[PDB]
RNA sequence: AAGCAGCUUUACAGAUCAAUGGCGGAGGGAGGUCAACAUCAAGAACUGUGGGCCUUUGCCUAUAGAACUUAUAACGAACAUGGUUCUUGCCUUUUACCAGAACCAUCCGGGUGUUGUCUCCAUAGAAACAGGUAAAGCUGUCCGUUACUGUGGGCUUGCCAUAUUUUUUGGAACUUUUC
C-alpha cells in the first residue's frame, strides 16, 4: 500500500507520514513560495536580460545576442532638446515592460505580469495555537420549525482535527511536498541545493558568495535556454545487448567489492 | 405506489376521457396529479379522426388508460 | 504565432445539450439574456466563466489532465498568445450558452468576459453597452476598493442589472485561517460596504442578489440554491419558502424556535453560520484530514454524495476540489440569479435610450442592430455586434454608418438617397471561446460576429436597413461610445527604415480598429503619435505593433503626457487683432465648480440636470440654471453661446444689440472658428481646457462678398482667441492619475518614501482593509 | 400557489368581464385578491339594456376579463 | 414535474387549449402557472357551433383547461 | 437515516433438473531494478465507422473510442558532450581552449500499451472444441450461479399521509326534441 512493488517506480502516502517528512525536510526545503518574491527575477526576466544585454542586480551576464551596435542613423528624432528628462529609465522598467521602455527589442518573451497579493499566515513556534485563531497581524474589523431539524453536519461535534492544523501546512507548500502520491526519481535527479541559488542572497554576505550565487544563475539560464529532446528511437541501451550474450552473467555483490574490482580491472587494461 | 405508471414509460396507450374522447401517443411523462403528457395524438369522437400532435391532458379529465401497443425502441 | 484556436469544424467540441435547440431559442426575444463579467483584476472573472463553459460541453480537445484534476487553472478564454504569456485578460471574449435555471428552464444565454486590469477600461465600457446585466466580482480579502465603486456607478449609469458574485472563499480559510464567527463579520461588513454605494436598491443574500463562490475550488452557491439541495426535503414544503429568509441576519435557531436573540444557555450562532458556514468549514477540515472511509460515510448520509474509488488516490488539492463540485451540483443557483435579477420592462426602454437619442418607438419591421467593436477573432477579423430589430440573414446588403457621423445626421432629421455606403453580410457566427460556430442568420437581440462590416467604419457603427422612406425620419442612431478612461500616456513612432512606412501604415489602422481606446494621431512633421492608457496598455500596442501587424522595426519615444493651455486671470488690455475685420475677446477662467461638473457632463446639480449635448435647444431652461446654481449675471446666462472640451463663449457685445441678424448669419462661421481655435493652441499647440471667453467687440466691413467673408472669420477668430488667452497670464496644464494601493501593513512607510521622491504625489486615505493584514493606500500622482 | 397573478397594470382601468352564464359588466377594476375575485366600481352589467349599478365579483365564476380600450 | 415544466418551457411559442366550457382558443404564451393557469395574446376563440372571434388579453383557470398543446420541437427538450 | 414492499444480488433450500434469459468464463490472482514489440510534439494537433459528392486519394456530413505527454507549453519539476557554419576572445603554429548564435547529432534517463516469460499463492474450472488478424471470448459452440419462490445484505426506489375554491371524496341527477 505504500510502494507499488520492490521495482520501487511508484509511491503513496499518508497525511501524518507527509507532515513528518514535511517537518523533517525544514533545513533543505525552506524557501520562499509565493511567486511576487521572484518578480523580475524568474527566467523570462533572465531571457529579456540576456536578450536586451541589461543587467538586472543580483542576476546573471552574457555576451551580447546582437554585437554590431556600431551603425548608427544620424537623425533628430532622439534630439536630446526635444526630450524631456524626468524620469531616468533605469534597467529594471525595461525589463518589465520591454516593448514599451526598448526600441528595438528582439529576441524577447512578454513576462508574467503580476499575482494576487498574498495574505497566507502561518506560524512556526507554537503548535498548540489553533488551526482557526485570529492573528496578532490582522486588522481587527412567529413560526416554528419541528425539532431534530439540525444542521446537516451537527452530528460531527467539532472542526478542528489533531490532524487538520499539518493538512493546511501542507496545503500551501511546494512540489513534491503538497501531494500524497507520485512517482520516483533517481537520486541524482532530485536538485536539492538548486532552490538556493534561484533567489536573492543577502546584504552580509561577502562578495566571493555573491559572485557564486551569479555563477549558478548563469549556468541555470543557459540550460532552459537551449534544450535538447530525446530521440525515441534509442532504447538499445548497452547494458540490455549485452546481457543477451554468453558471456555475461549476473550476481550480487558489496559495492565496495564491486569498485575494488574495477580499480583492479582497470589496472590490467591501461598496462 | 406509483409503480405501474413508470413501466408504461416510453408506451403508445389509448386513454378514455370523461368527455368520452380517447387521445392515442406514446407516453412521454406522468405526474401526481394524474397529468400525463404524449406524443403523437389522435382523437377518436364517435367514423373520425383528428390530428393535434403532442398534448398534455390533465388528470380531472381523464377516465382511464388502457395500452394499445408494446414499447417502441 | 498568434492564438491557439480549433480550426476544424469537425474538432469543435461536442455539446450536452442540442445545438439545433439552443438555435430554436433565439426566435423568442425574451429567451436571450446577454451577461457581462467585469471586476478588478484576477477577482476570477474568467474562472468564473470556465465553470459555466466546462458543465455545457463533454469533452474538451485542449483540456489537460492538469487542469482537469484542478492543478491549474482551464483559462479558455483567455485565448490569445499574449494573454496566455502576460497571465492577464487583455481583451473581451464570451461564448453563448443553454442556461438552465433551478426549474428547468432554458434560457440563451451569451457571456462577455471583460478584462479587469485598469488600463482596459475601455473594454468594460463595450461590455456595459453590450450586457442587459452585469455581473461584478469582488474579492473577499481585498474587499470594496476604489476600482469597485466605478464599477458600480457605471453600471447604474448604464441603466443594467448588477447581481454580486463574492469570490475566493477558499482564501477565507485556508490563507487568513478565520473562524467561522470572523468570517461571517467579514462577508457582513462588505454586504454592508456594497449597499452604501447603491442607493435605493438594497443587496442581499436571501434576495438572491449575492453569490458566493470559490472559482479554483469550482463551486458556486446561493442560500436558495443550497436550501433546494439539502434542505429543503426535511421540512415541509410550505416553509421553504419562509425558512429562507431566515438565513442571513441576526435570528436564531436552538432547537425547533426562530428569535432574534440568544438563548441563555445555548452556544450563540447565526443561522448563516449554523446552518450554512459550518457545515462548508466541515467540508473543507474534513476532505483534508478525516480518513476516507469514514469521510465516505458521511458524505453518503448526509449529501447522498458517493465517492468513486479514482477519487479516494487523490491528492489532497484536488480531492477537496472534487468533493466541492460533487456537493454542489452546477452554476444553476448562478443561472437562477439571473433570471431574477433582470426585468426588462424596466430597463430595456432607459437602456437604448441611453446609447441613442430617446424616442417613442421602433417600428419592427425594419433590421437595426449595433456594432460595438471589430475584433481579430480566430485568423480573420469579425464584428461584434447587438441586434436590437429586425432580423438579419446571410447576404443582406446593409448601410453601416460610423458613430461619429451619426450626430450630425440626427442634427438633420429634425430639419433623397442616402449617402450611408452598402456592404454584403458574408458570414455569421456566434462566440464559443476557441471557436465560431456558423449560423446563417441572426434574430433580435442576440450578439453575434458578422464579417463583411469592418471596412466601413473606425470604432463603432449603426447598422440599418428599411424598405419604406417613412422610417428614415423615424430611424435613431447610436452614439460615440463613452469608454470609461482617457488616453493621457504618450509615445512618438517613427519606422526605422524610411521606406517601411506605408506598411505602418496598414498597421496604424488595424491598431486604430482592435483597440478602441487609442488616439493615433500624426503630427505635421511626419512623426506619429500614440495615445493610450498607461504602461501595460502601450506594451500590449506596440507589441502586435511589431510582431503582429506590421513585421517592421519602430523607433520609439520616451513616455509623454499631453498638456493643456489655461490662463490664471482675465485680459487687461482687450487688444483688437486685424487681419477689415476687428475681433476683440476677452479670456476668463471658469469656476473650479464649473468645470468640475463639465468632466462628468452633467449640468447643474441635484434636482434639476441638462446634458451637455442638450444644451443649445432650451435657452429659458438654461438660464435658469446658470443663474440659480452658479449665481452668475443674467446678461451672461442668456448670451452663453457655445460649450467645448472645458471652456465656455459667451457673448457680452454692443453690436448685437445693434445688429443681430447681420451677426446670426456669422454665428456658424464663427463657431467653425472657435472650435478650429481651442482644439489647438497659442503656447504649444496644446488643446485649451477650463477658459471662459467673452468677446467685447466686432467690426465687420461693409459691401464685402459674403462667400469671402467666410474665409476670413475662421483664422481670425483662431487668432483673437490665442490674443484673448495670451494677455491673461497664460499657465499650462498637467494631468494627474489617482493611485490605489494595496500593501501589507508594516510595510506602511517604505511607500511614504515612495510617494516623497515623486514630485507632485501626496497621499490621501489610509483604509485598514477589515481582517486582512493588508492596507488601502489612495493617493494622487502626475502622469 | 399563494403568488396571485399580475393584474396590477390593470388596476384602476376599465373591464369587459367574462363570467359564468354568459354574464358581463363592465367596471373599473379597484382590487385584486389571491382567488382572482376582483373589486368593480361603476358597475354596469351587459343585458342590450345597461342598467348602472356602481360592485364585488366572485372569483371562479368568472372566465376571463378584457380591455376595453387598449 | 414533467407535465408542468413542459408548459413552462414552451413559453413564447404558440399553443392550444381545450375548455370544460368546450370551446377551444389559440395564441402565443405570455405566461403559465403551477395551476396550470394560462396567459396569452391575440387569441382565436372558436365555440363548437364554430363562430369566430377577437380576445386581446386572457387569464384562464387551472380546472377549466381541459387539455393543452405544446410546440412539436419542444418533444426534444430533456426532462 | 429505521421499519415494511419492490428492485438487485447473495450464503443459499429450491419449481425446472428440458429449451431457454442475464452476469461472469475460453487461459486464476498479485507481483519482478525480467524481456520482445508498438508508440510519444502536431492545422490544438486523434484514429475508426456509415452516407453523399468525384470516380479510392480528396472533400462534406453522421457517429464510436481516445491510454501517456503539453500553456509562465511537454516524455526528465533533471540536465551533459560532439559536429558543421558564422561572429568573437587569447595568441609562434596544430591540438587543447574563450563565448555568443544558427542548424544538426550523440549520450544518460522516462511514460503508456501489448504479448511472452519468471516468482509466489491459489486452485478443478467447461481454462473443452473450432475459425483468424498486426492484437484479444475477435467469433461460434460451451459451461459456472442460474431465469418463479422463503431467510439474509444494500439501495436506484414508493416521495413523507391535504374530504372545506385550480386537478383524487364529485355541480351531480333526470327529462325532452331535431337528424
Ligand atoms: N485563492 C483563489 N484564487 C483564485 C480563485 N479563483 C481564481 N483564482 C486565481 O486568481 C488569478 C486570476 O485568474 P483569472 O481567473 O484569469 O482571473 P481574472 O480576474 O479574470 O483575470 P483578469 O481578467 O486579468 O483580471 C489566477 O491565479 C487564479 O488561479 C479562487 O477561488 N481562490
Ligand atoms: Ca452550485
Ligand atoms: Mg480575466
Amino acid at each position: 500500500k505504500k510502494v507499488n512493488g520492490t521495482s520501487y517506480k511508484k509511491w503513496s502516502f499518508d497525511l501524518p507520514e507527509m507532515s513528518n517528512l514535511y517537518r523533517l525536510s525544514t533545513p533543505l526545503r525552506d524557501e520562499v513560495t509565493d511567486k511576487n518574491y521572484y518578480y523580475l527575477f524568474d527566467k523570462k526576466s533572465f531571457f529579456n536580460g540576456k536578450a536586451l544585454n541589461n543587467a538586472i542586480p543580483g542576476g546573471p551576464k552574457f555576451e551580447p545576442l546582437y554585437p554590431r551596435e556600431e551603425e548608427e542613423d544620424y537623425n533628430e528624432f532622439n534630439s536630446i532638446d526635444r526630450v524631456i528628462f524626468r524620469v531616468p529609465i533605469r534597467s529594471e522598467y525595461k525589463v518589465a515592460f520591454p516593448h514599451l521602455y526598448n526600441s528595438r527589442p528582439r529576441s524577447v518573451r512578454i513576462p508574467w505580469y503580476n499575482n494576487p497579493v498574498s495574505c497566507i499566515i502561518q506560524n512556526d513556534e507554537e503548535y498548540d495555537t489553533p488551526a482557526l485563531f485570529f492573528d496578532p497581524s490582522l486588522n481587527p474589523i412567529d413560526f416554528t420549525l419541528p425539532e431534530d431539524f439540525a444542521p446537516l453536519l451537527a452530528e460531527e461535534e467539532e472542526l478542528i482535527l489533531p490532524n487538520t492544523k499539518d493538512a493546511m501546512s501542507l496545503y500551501h507548500s511546494p512540489f513534491p511536498f503538497n501531494r500524497t502520491k507520485g512517482k520516483m526519481v533517481r537520486a541524482q535527479d532530485v536538485a536539492l541545493a538548486k532552490k538556493w541559488f534561484l533567489q536573492h542572497p543577502d546584504e552580509e554576505y561577502p562578495v566571493k558568495v555573491k559572485v557564486s550565487y551569479q555563477k549558478l544563475l548563469k549556468n541555470y539560464v543557459l540550460n532552459e535556454l537551449h534544450p535538447t529532446l530525446p530521440t525515441n528511437h534509442n532504447k538499445t541501451k548497452l547494458l540490455k545487448s549485452l546481457k543477451n550474450t554468453k558471456y555475461f552473467q549476473q550476481t550480487t555483490i558489496d559495492w565496495v567489492e564491486a569498485g575494488l574490482q574495477l580499480c583492479r580491472q582497470g589496472h590490467n587494461m591501461l598496462n | 405506489h406509483s409503480s405501474r405508471l413508470a413501466n408504461l414509460i416510453d408506451y403508445k396507450l389509448r386513454v378514455l376521457t370523461q368527455d368520452g374522447r380517447v387521445y392515442i401517443g406514446q407516453l412521454m411523462a406522468f405526474d401526481k396529479h394524474m397529468n400525463l403528457v404524449l406524443n403523437e395524438c389522435i382523437e377518436e369522437r364517435v367514423v373520425e379522426k383528428r390530428v393535434l400532435g403532442l398534448t398534455i391532458l390533465r388528470g380531472e379529465q381523464i377516465l382511464s388508460t388502457v395500452v394499445e401497443d408494446k414499447p417502441l425502441l | 504565432e498568434h492564438t491557439i484556436f480549433t480550426q476544424l469544424k469537425k474538432n469543435i467540441p461536442k455539446t450536452r445539450y442540442n445545438r439545433d435547440y439552443m438555435l430554436s431559442m433565439a426566435n423568442i426575444p425574451e429567451r436571450i439574456i446577454n451577461v457581462g463579467v467585469i471586476g478588478p483584476l484576477h477577482s476570477g472573472k474568467t474562472s468564473l466563466m470556465d465553470l459555466l463553459v466546462i458543465d455545457s460541453h463533454k469533452r474538451i480537445p485542449d483540456m489537460s489532465k492538469n487542469v482537469e484534476l484542478g492543478w491549474k487553472p482551464l483559462r479558455y478564454l483567455d485565448n490569445l498568445k499574449q494573454e496566455i504569456d502576460r497571465g492577464l485578460s487583455i481583451k473581451l471574449n464570451g461564448s453563448t450558452l443553454l442556461c438552465t435555471d433551478l426549474e428547468s428552464k432554458s434560457r440563451m444565454i451569451n457571456f462577455l468576459d471583460a478584462p479587469g486590469h485598469v488600463n482596459f477600461m475601455d473594454e468594460t465600457a463595450v461590455a456595459l453597452a453590450a450586457s442587459d446585466l452585469v455581473l461584478i466580482v469582488i474579492d473577499v480579502v481585498e474587499g470594496v476598493t476604489f476600482v469597485v465603486e466605478q464599477l458600480i456607478k457605471q453600471s447604474i449609469k448604464n441603466n443594467v442589472a448588477m447581481c454580486f458574485v463574492i469570490n475566493k472563499l477558499d482564501r477565507l480559510i485556508l490563507d487568513l485561517k478565520l473562524p467561522p464567527m470572523d468570517a461571517y463579520l467579514k462577508l457582513n461588513h462588505i454586504i454592508a460596504n456594497i449597499n452604501s454605494f447603491t442607493k435605493g436598491n438594497v443587496f442581499s443574500p436571501i434576495d438572491n442578489n449575492i453569490i458566493f463562490a470559490s472559482t479554483k475550488l469550482g463551486f458556486t452557491f446561493t442560500i436558495k440554491e443550497f436550501v433546494s439541495y439539502y434542505y429543503a426535503h426535511s421540512i415541509p414544503s410550505s416553509k421553504i419558502d419562509d425558512f429562507t429568509t431566515r438565513l442571513w441576519g441576526s435570528v436564531y435557531y436552538h432547537k425547533g424556535n426562530f428569535r432574534t436573540k440568544p438563548f441563555e444557555n445555548v452556544e450563540k450562532y447565526p443561522t448563516f453560520v449554523e446552518f450554512i458556514l459550518i457545515p462548508l468549514y466541515k467540508i473543507f477540515s474534513y476532505a483534508l484530514s478525516m480518513e476516507k472511509d469514514k469521510l465516505k460515510n458521511l458524505l453518503r448520509s448526509n449529501f447522498r454524495v458517493n465517492l468513486s474509488q479514482e477519487a479516494l488516490q487523490y491528492d489532497p488539492q484536488p480531492f477537496l476540489k472534487h468533493v466541492l463540485q460533487l456537493i454542489f451540483r452546477q452554476q444553476t443557483g448562478l443561472v437562477d440569479a439571473i433570471t431574477r435579477c433582470y426585468q426588462p420592462f424596466e430597463l430595456f426602454d432607459n437602456k437604448t435610450a441611453h446609447l441613442s437619442i430617446p424616442g417613442k418607438s421602433t417600428p419592427e419591421g425594419t433590421l437595426w442592430a449595433h456594432v460595438l467593436k471589430t475584433v481579430d477573432y480566430g485568423g480573420a477579423e469579425w464584428s461584434l455586434v447587438r441586434i436590437y430589430s429586425g432580423l438579419l440573414k446571410r447576404g443582406d446588403t446593409v448601410r453601416i454608418l460610423d458613430t461619429s457621423q451619426s450626430e450630425s445626421r440626427q442634427k438633420r432629421q429634425l430639419h433623397e438617397d442616402d449617402e450611408t455606403p452598402s456592404c454584403e453580410v458574408e458570414e455569421i457566427g456566434l462566440l464559443g471561446g476557441r471557436y465560431v460556430y456558423p449560423v446563417h442568420e441572426a434574430h433580435k437581440g442576440q450578439i453575434v460576429l458578422i464579417k463583411g462590416i469592418s471596412s466601413a467604419y473606425i470604432k463603432s457603427a449603426t447598422l440599418y436597413s428599411v424598405k419604406s422612406k417613412e422610417d428614415m425620419k423615424q430611424l435613431k442612431f447610436f452614439k460615440p461610445l463613452d469608454y470609461i478612461t482617457e488616453a493621457v500616456f504618450k509615445i512618438v513612432l517613427q519606422p526605422l527604415l524610411p521606406r517601411e512606412l506605408p506598411k505602418l501604415l496598414d498597421a496604424l489602422n488595424k491598431i486604430s480598429k482592435y483597440y478602441p481606446g487609442v488616439i493615433i494621431k500624426v503630427e505635421e512633421s511626419g512623426e506619429h503619435v500614440i495615445l493610450g492608457n498607461g504602461e501595460l496598455y502601450m506594451d500590449c500596442l506596440l507589441y502586435d505593433l511589431r510582431a503582429s501587424y506590421a513585421k517592421i522595426e519602430i523607433k520609439i519615444s520616451d513616455p509623454l503626457t499631453v498638456f493643456s493651455e489655461s490662463c490664471s486671470n482675465e485680459s487687461f488690455a482687450s487688444i483688437p487683432v486685424s487681419n477689415g475685420l476687428s475681433i476683440s475677446v476677452a479670456a476668463e477662467p471658469m469656476d473650479s465648480k464649473m468645470i468640475q461638473d463639465l468632466s462628468r457632463n452633467t449640468l447643474g446639480k441635484g434636482q434639476n440636470c441638462l446634458d451637455i449635448d442638450g444644451i443649445m435647444d432650451n435657452p429659458r431652461k438654461l438660464s435658469k440654471i446658470l443663474r440659480t446654481e452658479y449665481g452668475w449675471d443674467s446678461l451672461a446666462s442668456r448670451n452663453v453661446w457655445s460649450f467645448y472640451n472645458g471652456n465656455v463663449l459667451i457673448n457680452d457685445t454692443l453690436p448685437d444689440e445693434i445688429s443681430p441678424e447681420l451677426l446670426s448669419k456669422y454665428k456658424e462661421q464663427i463657431i467653425q472658428g472657435f472650435y478650429w481655435a481651442v482644439k489647438e493652441g497659442p503656447l504649444a499647440e496644446e488643446p485649451i481646457y477650463g477658459v471662459q471667453y467673452k468677446l467685447l467687440s466686432i467690426s465687420v466691413p461693409s459691401d464685402v462678398n459674403i462667400d469671402v467673408m467666410k474665409s476670413q472669420i475662421i483664422p481670425l477668430m483662431k487668432k483673437a482667441c490665442y490674443v484673448g488667452l495670451l494677455t491673461a497670464i497664460p499657465i499650462l496644464l498637467e494631468p494627474i492619475y489617482e493611485v490605489d494601493i494595496t500593501v501589507h501593513a508594516p510595510l506602511l512607510p517604505i511607500v511614504e518614501e515612495l510617494m516623497k521622491k515623486r514630485r507632485g504625489s501626496r497621499i490621501y486615505k489610509t483604509i485598514k482593509v477589515a481582517g486582512t493584514p493588508l492596507l488601502e493606500v489612495r493617493g494622487q500622482v502626475p502622469v | 400557489m399563494v403568488s396571485t397573478p399580475e393584474l396590477k397594470k390593470y388596476m384602476d382601468k376599465k373591464i369587459l368581464l367574462n363570467i359564468n352564464g354568459s354574464r358581463k359588466v363592465a367596471g373599473i377594476l379597484r382590487g385584486y385578491d389571491i382567488f382572482l375575485n376582483v373589486v368593480l366600481d361603476d358597475a354596469m352589467e351587459i343585458n342590450a339594456n345597461n342598467h348602472q349599478l356602481g360592485t364585488v365579483i366572485r372569483g371562479n365564476s368568472i372566465i376571463s376579463l378584457e380591455a376595453l380600450d387598449a | 414535474g414533467i407535465p408542468v415544466k413542459l408548459l413552462n418551457e414552451a413559453q413564447g411559442h404558440i399553443v392550444s387549449l381545450e375548455l370544460t366550457t368546450g370551446a377551444t382558443y389559440r395564441g402565443k404564451l405570455v405566461e403559465s402557472e403551477d395551476s396550470m393557469n394560462v396567459q396569452l395574446r391575440d387569441v382565436i376563440a372558436t365555440e363548437p357551433q364554430g363562430a369566430v372571434t377577437h380576445m386581446d388579453q386572457i387569464f384562464v383557470r387551472g380546472s377549466q383547461i381541459k387539455f393543452i398543446v405544446v410546440p412539436d420541437l419542444l418533444k426534444n427538450a430533456p426532462l
